[PDB]
RNA sequence: CCUCCGCAUAAGCCUGCGUCAGAUAACCAACUGACAAUUAACAGCCCAAUAUCUACAAUCAACCAACAAGUCAUUAUUACCCUCACUGUCAACCCAACACAGGCAUGCUCAUAAGGAAAGGUUAAAAAAAGUAAAAGGAACUCGGCAAAUCUUACCCC
RNA sequence: GCUACCUAAGAACAGCUAAAAGAGCACACCCGUCUAUGUAGCAAAAUAGUGGGAAGAUUUAUAGGUAGAGGCGACAAACCUA
RNA sequence: GCUAAACCUAGCCCCAAACCCACUCCACCUUACUACCAGACAACCUUAGCCAAACCAUUUACCCAAAUAAAGUAUAGGCGAUA
């Protein structure tokens, strides 16, 4: 069996804290703000996807390329082989070829 | 045999050593029985000490309040409210009382008082009880009840619902004097061997006689 | 001392001496039959027949006659809910044969309120006869 | 003679037996040298019966009368030993200027985990002896490698620690109001 | 102790407190309100206040506490009750005990006014350390307890095991600067002719 | 565990339906 | 894991229903009664 | 196969093993000439027992002594309070130099001395 | 004949064919010791 | 009624049928918890240096008799006070995934002074396995005298 | 640490013939010719019997050595932890 | 009706920021975790290969120091794959 007896607790869910009121604001700060900031400089995350998408080679390439020389070694090495499998996979295999 | 077959099996302990007490509101026991008859400055004392204790208290009043509580005690008994039967009744008077009636209902209503309940003495405890007091009262009953139980299975073992029998009792109440929150409260009984049996039960009943271990006697 | 440096003795040069000891000792009764005079302890792995002798002679000032040796190994089959393994921790024994006529003997160490609530309730309770029939003793009707 | 491996004959077979309060490492301090001296053989005696009167009751299977009085002696010795040894240390450190009293040195050891080699009491030389030589006290470069491995590793550990207590506190400070 | 570890109503080592939680034991945390020692205001043995749970609404003293889980043991409030007999043969002679209570289910009193009145937690002039009522402010003193360690300071005597109080607090010490070994050995008059020589340390 | 709560809503329903089944009030 | 089925216990136990009056262990177990449930439909 | 967690210990091994490992007991002699050994009483310890007549103190202390605040010794205490007096007075009152340093007490070289501080000789 | 034997105990070739000193020894046996403690294991060697 | 096994040492494992309590082929327990235990003379744990000496086997070592030519020693000088410490000491035990009909060097016992128990109970069907006995014949079966039995000759190939 | 081979220093080989023996009968010991059983077996190669050798080119205990593009091998393309 | 079933925590993953470790009681390179004696003994070497090339033999991306772009251009290459 996998269903359960009884039901979980209700979730609570306060849709008007911090973030989902302010959620998108400054958005448009480079189309209403003389353009003195792009929105792209915006978003807080990794230093290798900052205004920038990509499929799984084009993010192993620009991560180790970008900080490779700060990666464990394990990660740089099974990063290593991941491109590695995916060149040869999007290249060799599939349809359309 | 504990100790022993602790001993032998090896479970060896130390003494529980922690600064908290087991914290009770009902003496076991009772400190003086009124052997009844065949059909003082003592209690004068204890009433004082009771005074003292807790000025707010009368003495003619309390027969009242004394048959109150048993009849509402034995409806709490046959609607099985136990919290309030608890409230109003000690640890050591709820067992006897409630032990044996599972597995099975009850009725008891109280028709009338044939003659007053009335005091017959009063007992005080000494200092020497955990560092608290504890104070006894006597009363004398004498009414006319049903009684009727009910098994598992709905039938009766003994008693009828309609007819009332005369009965006569001795009761015994107790309070917690150190706390202000305690409340005089069913105790014991007495049971005394002069009064006659009660009536029997309609099922006839057996015994097993000694067994005799494969040896002759 | 346990678990202390010594100092290394080369020809002509001092003599060792300990002030501040950290030897312990356990008396112990035997499980086997030793004669009268014989004593058994219980001591740690370091220590040995003569700084016990010296130890015994000036600590208790007890004539000493002659001491043996033995290593007990605690048993390593004992395994938790783990399944690893417990070990009980070593310890040497040592067999003290005493002086002239000490005759010593292990002598005898152990020969000889709620609880007072408890038992006399239980005292006061009576056993329902069978001629009750499972009935409540309670009730006067 | 050998009495004083046992308590007072009469506190046999007693449950509870009186034991006053533990040692003060300071009124240790403040007492003289050869008083602790000899309190120090006073503790030993009594630990020793203690720890005889401890044995016989696991034996006999019972349990002892005092076990506090156990720890107490042993915590008494502890201060003792601790003050004497403060004493010393104050002095060393006066006469000479040196804390730990036995030679050692930081060393890098050939599986490059640098640690604190202290030093033992030798009679000839270490360029003269041979067993000395062996020890081989520097690491190679392929150990720079497993060095670093294990760095990543006592990272991986401290962060996950960070991150799981930054969960502790999120979800509590969800739950409870403030 | 093993991590995760519950802090129940009975203390460690304890037979019941062991067979409740042995060693492979592995049950859900608790979620308690982080309670720093300073923060802490709450002593064994003073009178306290209640107003909800069981018997809501009255008030009593305190018997112990429990910090880990923030617990109050108060006697003889939020009571049930259990048997504590041998259960094989005989019923079991029934008894009240109590039940904990959280810091922010309890309430503190004042022993004059005997009401319930919040705390704060204040250093008075003199130094250094004081609890206060609130509006109309008060001093709370801390209970008086006997310590676990010794049953009795004031009722004690001294045994032939102990030593006297004379004799613990005079000091005989000599700031002599010499040695533990060379005042021991010239104390009981010994001396060796024979030099200590020289060793390697390596 | 499985997240979601609509499955365990339609099977407290099927559950209290074979209950008043089993044992159907008068 | 993510995304996972909640409900195959009810999308089954229609079959189930179906197969209720069935012999032997097909009315019981599934796989077995997908094989006969489609062929009595 | 053969079991690692347990230590390695004198009994596992066989006669050589038994006989060269040895359970922690430190050395007392040498050996020499046929297996003869040959201990000395300059290696042996000797343990000094002081005589306990007229002895006050007791391994228990009465729950009467006050509480006292703790104050751990230290150098500058010891040297403040106990030699800084000889320097203070031999001062204000007479002459002294950094030479004539030993009648104040001090080892400018350890060696010399019996009882070593660094490397320290005696144990405990 | 039958197998399975193969495995007769001696302590004195054991501590010298998988030993510490001979892993020291040897360089691929300090890798080895390496390896073992970045997995982690109780025993270095044997 | 068996004993071709036993005793011990070496090697190897490490408390693994000793006392006490417990529930849990049969559960004495060989299972769990506590307690105790194996005491060195037996065997390991050794040798200050320099230079120097050391042809002639053993085989009862005698004769004879050899070939594969063999397992043993000191000497002069210097220095050299003290003393017997440490370690193994148990078991129904080792390697084979098991309490396995297997493997395991050595001294003694050579049928045991020691060590063990093939049959849980009943009936005495088939088929099957291990044996005993067999009328007359004695390889006629069979690829082949395989097997069993008994003690038997002569001849070929390699 | 089984196994092929080797090194160091060791040990075992009754009894009866012959009385010299890489000789014969024959225990222990080594090996595994033939037969039956067994085939998830007592056993991941065994058991009962019968068999060849058993003073030598014999067997074997102990510590060490030769490591894979390799070792070792009285070459079976053997053996080198089932 | 049994066997069973259900749960929600322990904790973990990716990022960001930030650089990081050592009883100093005894013991631990001889057979590691062993208190104590005459050795002269020390590292510095191209990665290869699978696979793709529909076999394979030249060759076949794998970082080493700013993200994007120039540019998958100039170039190289059994001028093929591909780089
Ligand atoms: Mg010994
Ligand atoms: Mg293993
Ligand atoms: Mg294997
Ligand atoms: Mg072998
Ligand atoms: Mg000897
Ligand atoms: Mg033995
Ligand atoms: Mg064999
Ligand atoms: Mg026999
Ligand atoms: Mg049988
Ligand atoms: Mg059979
Ligand atoms: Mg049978
Ligand atoms: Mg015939
Ligand atoms: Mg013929
Ligand atoms: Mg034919
Ligand atoms: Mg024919
Ligand atoms: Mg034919
Ligand atoms: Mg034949
Ligand atoms: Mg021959
Ligand atoms: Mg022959
Ligand atoms: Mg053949
Ligand atoms: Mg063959
Ligand atoms: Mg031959
Ligand atoms: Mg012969
Ligand atoms: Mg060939
Ligand atoms: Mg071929
Ligand atoms: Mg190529």
């Amino acid at each position: 069996i996998g269903i359960r007896l009884t039901l979980p607790p209700p979730k609570v869910v306060d849709r008007w804290n911090e973030k989902r009121a302010m959620f998108g604001v400054y958005d448009n700060i480079g189309i209403l703000g003389n353009f003195e900031k792009h929105p792209k400089e915006l978003i807080r995350g990794p230093i290798w996807l900052r205004g920038w998408k990509g499929n799984e080679l084009q993010r192993c390439i620009r991560k180790r390329k970008m900080v490779g020389s700060r990666m464990f070694a394990d990660d740089l090495h099974n990063l290593n082989k991941r491109i590695r499998y995916l060149y040869k996979h999007f290249n060799r295999h599939g349809k359309f070829r | 045999f504990a100790m022993q077959h602790a001993r032998k099996a090896g479970l060896v302990i130390p003494p529980e050593k922690s600064d908290r007490s087991i914290h009770l509101a009902c003496t076991a026991g009772i400190f003086d029985a009124y052997v009844p008859p065949e059909g003082t400055m003592a209690s004068q004392v204890s009433i004082r000490r009771i005074k003292d204790y807790d000025a707010n208290f009368k003495i003619k009043d309390f027969p009242e309040k004394a048959k109150d509580i048993f009849i509402e005690a034995h409806l709490c008994l046959n609607n099985s409210d136990h919290d309030r039967l608890h409230t109003l009744v000690t640890e050591h008077c709820f067992p006897d009382m409630t032990w044996d009636i599972k597995y099975k209902t009850v009725r008891w209503s109280f028709v009338e008082s044939l003659e007053p309940s009335h005091v017959v003495q009063v007992r005080c405890s000494s200092m020497m009880n955990q560092g608290n007091v504890y104070g006894q009262i006597t009363v004398r009953m004498h009414t006319r009840q049903t009684l009727a139980i009910y098994d598992r299975f709905g039938r009766l073992m003994y008693g009828q619902e309609d007819v009332p029998k005369d009965v006569l009792e001795y009761v015994v109440f107790e309070k917690q004097l150190t706390n202000p929150y305690g409340s005089w409260r069913m105790h014991t009984k007495i049971v005394p061997p002069w009064a006659p049996p009660k009536q029997p039960i309609l099922k006839t009943v057996m015994i097993p006689g000694p067994q005799l271990k494969p040896e002759e006697e | 001392a346990r678990n202390v440096v010594y100092p290394l003795y080369r020809l002509g040069g001092p003599q060792l001496r300990v002030f501040r000891t950290n030897f312990f000792i356990q008396l112990v009764r035997p499980g086997v039959a030793q004669p009268e005079d014989t004593v058994q302890f219980r001591i740690p792995m370091e220590m040995t027949r003569v700084d016990l002798r010296n130890y015994l002679e000036g600590i208790y000032n007890v004539p000493v006659a002659a001491v043996r040796t033995r290593v007990q190994h605690g048993s390593n089959k004992r395994r938790d809910h783990r399944n690893v393994r417990i070990k009980k921790p070593d310890y040497k024994v040592a067999y003290v044969q005493l002086a002239h006529g000490q005759t010593f003997t292990f002598p005898d160490l152990f020969p000889e309120d709620l609880y007072s609530m408890l038992e006399e309730e239980r005292q006061q309770r009576q056993s329902s006869d069978p001629r009750r029939g499972g009935v409540p003793s309670w009730f006067g009707l | 003679g050998l009495e004083e491996f046992f308590d007072d004959p009469k506190n046999w077979g007693q449950e509870k037996v009186k034991s006053g309060a533990a040692w003060t490492c300071q009124q240790l301090r403040n007492k003289s040298n050869e008083d602790l001296h000899k309190l120090w053989y006073v503790l030993l005696k009594e630990r020793n019966m203690l720890l005889t009167l401890e044995q016989e009751a696991k034996r006999q299977r019972l349990p002892m009368p005092s076990p506090e009085r156990l720890d107490k002696v042993v915590d008494s010795m502890d201060a003792l030993d601790k003050v004497v040894q403060e004493r010393e240390d104050a002095l060393r450190l006066l006469q000479t200027g040196q804390e730990r009293a036995r030679p050692g040195a930081w060393r890098r050891d050939i599986f490059g985990r640098i640690i604190w080699h202290k030093f033992k009491q030798w009679v000839i030389p270490w360029h003269l002896n041979k067993r000395y030589n062996r020890k081989r006290f520097f690491a190679l470069p392929y150990v720079d490698h497993f060095l670093r491995l294990e760095r990543e590793k006592r990272a991986r550990i401290k962060a996950r620690k960070e991150n799981l207590e930054r969960k502790k506190a999120k979800i509590l400070l969800k739950k409870f109001p403030h | 102790l093993p991590p995760h570890y519950r802090y129940g109503m009975s203390p460690p080592g304890s037979v019941a407190d062991k067979r409740k939680n042995p060693p492979w034991i592995r049950r859900r945390p608790v979620v308690v309100e982080p309670i720093s020692d300073e923060d802490w205001y709450l002593f064994c043995g003073d009178t306290v206040e209640i107003l909800e749970g069981k018997d809501a609404g009255k008030q009593g003293k305190v018997v112990q506490v429990i910090r880990q889980r923030n617990w109050v043991v108060v006697g003889g409030l939020n009571t049930h009750y259990r048997y504590i007999g041998k259960t094989m043969d005989y019923r079991g002679t029934m008894i009240p005990s109590e039940a904990p209570l959280l810091h922010r289910q309890v309430k503190l009193v004042d022993p004059m006014d005997r009401k319930p009145t919040e705390i704060e937690w204040r250093f008075t002039e003199a130094g250094e350390r004081v609890r206060v009522s609130t509006r109309s402010g008060r001093i709370i003193p801390k209970p008086e307890f006997p310590r676990a360690d010794g049953i009795v300071p004031e009722t004690w005597i001294d045994g032939p095991k102990d030593t006297s109080v004379e004799d613990a607090l005079e000091r005989t010490y000599v700031p002599c600067l010499k040695t533990l070994q060379e005042e021991v050995m010239e104390a009981m008059g010994i001396k060796e002719t024979r030099k200590y020589k020289k060793v390697y340390w390596y | 565990v499985k997240k979601g709560f609509r499955a365990a809503f339609r099977f407290q329903k099927e559950l209290e339906r074979q209950r008043l089944l089993r044992c159907p009030p008068p | 894991l993510r995304n996972r089925v909640t409900d195959r216990y009810f999308r089954i136990q229609e079959v189930l229903k179906h197969a209720r009056h069935f012999r032997g262990r097909k009315n019981r177990c599934y796989r077995l009664a997908v094989r006969t449930v489609i062929r009595a439909f | 196969g053969a079991d690692r967690m347990s230590k390695w210990t004198s009994k596992r091994g066989p006669r050589s093993f038994r006989g060269r490992k040895g359970r922690g007991a430190k050395g007392i002699g040498f050996l020499t000439s046929g297996w003869r050994f040959v201990q000395i009483k300059e290696m042996v310890p000797e343990f000094v027992v002081p005589d306990l007549t007229g002895f006050k103190l007791k391994p228990y202390v009465s729950y009467l002594a006050p509480e006292s605040e703790e104050t751990p010794l230290t150098a500058a205490q010891l040297f403040s309070e106990a030699v800084a007096p000889a320097i203070e007075k031999d001062f204000k009152d007479g002459t002294f130099d950094p030479d004539n340093l030993e009648k104040y007490g001090f080892e400018p070289t350890q060696e010399g001395k019996l009882f070593q501080l660094y490397p320290r000789n005696f144990l405990r | 004949k039958a197998r399975g034997n193969e495995y007769q105990p001696s302590n004195i070739k054991r501590k010298n064919k998988h030993g510490w000193v001979r892993r020291l020894s040897t360089p691929a046996g300090v890798q080895v010791i390496l390896r073992r403690m970045l997995k982690g294991r109780k025993s270095l060697s044997h």
